[PDB]
């Protein structure tokens, strides 16, 4: 099914049914983080998944095709993870992004701690575009987990 | 092998639950594509 949606990414090579992460299907075309997959062919049923485009330094994978998630957080509004928990159902939580400050410029950051499954879920702007990919962060002083907004660029 | 199944729709909740502090980060970003704090 190449259906536009939110999905989970499951594996069988460990103990039971094990969800390694989440990605987005939009446009015919699977994004997930890659850390998630590490780039691995995936299966949909009865077809078949190929990578198409990825990048280890980004994070990001895609399947079938080109990226084509390219809306960006305005840096003033908040956002919405919708969080696809390893078995649990996907819940949206509204939140005001912070920072991550680079030598490059800066991104968007979503403190919001949640199971390592949880990898690839994304993030919304009101208007319901996915203006990123949730996953690929730090852990801070108290110990909590802070992820960017982590998104490609389209073409 | 690695298989995907749907979780939900791509959409935007009215009344989502409104959560999480907006923090200010340092960050640096290896070659890796690991995330570091300075
Ligand atoms: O929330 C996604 N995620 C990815 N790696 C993590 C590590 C700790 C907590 C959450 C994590």
């Amino acid at each position: 099914e190449t259906t536009d949606g939110v999905y989970r990414v499951m594996t069988r090579r460990l103990l039971g049914s094990t969800q390694v992460g989440v990605g987005v299907m939009q446009e015919g075309v699977f994004h997930t983080m890659w850390h998630v997959t590490k780039g691995a062919a995936l299966r949909s049923g009865e077809g078949r998944l190929d990578p198409y485009w990825g990048d280890v330094k980004q994070d990001l994978v895609s399947y079938c095709g080109p990226w084509k998630l390219d809306a960006a957080w305005d840096g003033l509004s908040e956002v919405q993870l919708l969080a696809v928990p390893p078995g649990e159902r996907a819940k949206n939580i509204q939140t005001l992004p912070g920072i991550f400050k680079t030598k490059d410029g800066d991104i968007g950051a979503v403190a919001l701690d949640y199971p390592a499954g949880t990898s690839g879920s994304p993030i919304l702007d009101k208007c319901g575009r996915v203006i990123g990919l949730y996953g690929n962060g730090v852990v801070i002083k108290n110990g909590s987990y802070v992820s960017a907004i982590t998104q490609g660029k389209r073409e | 092998d690695m298989y995907i199944e749907r979780a939900g729709d791509i959409t935007w909740e009215k009344d989502a639950e409104v959560t999480g502090n907006s923090p200010r980060l340092d960050v640096a970003l290896d070659e890796s594509g690991d995330f570091s704090l300075v």
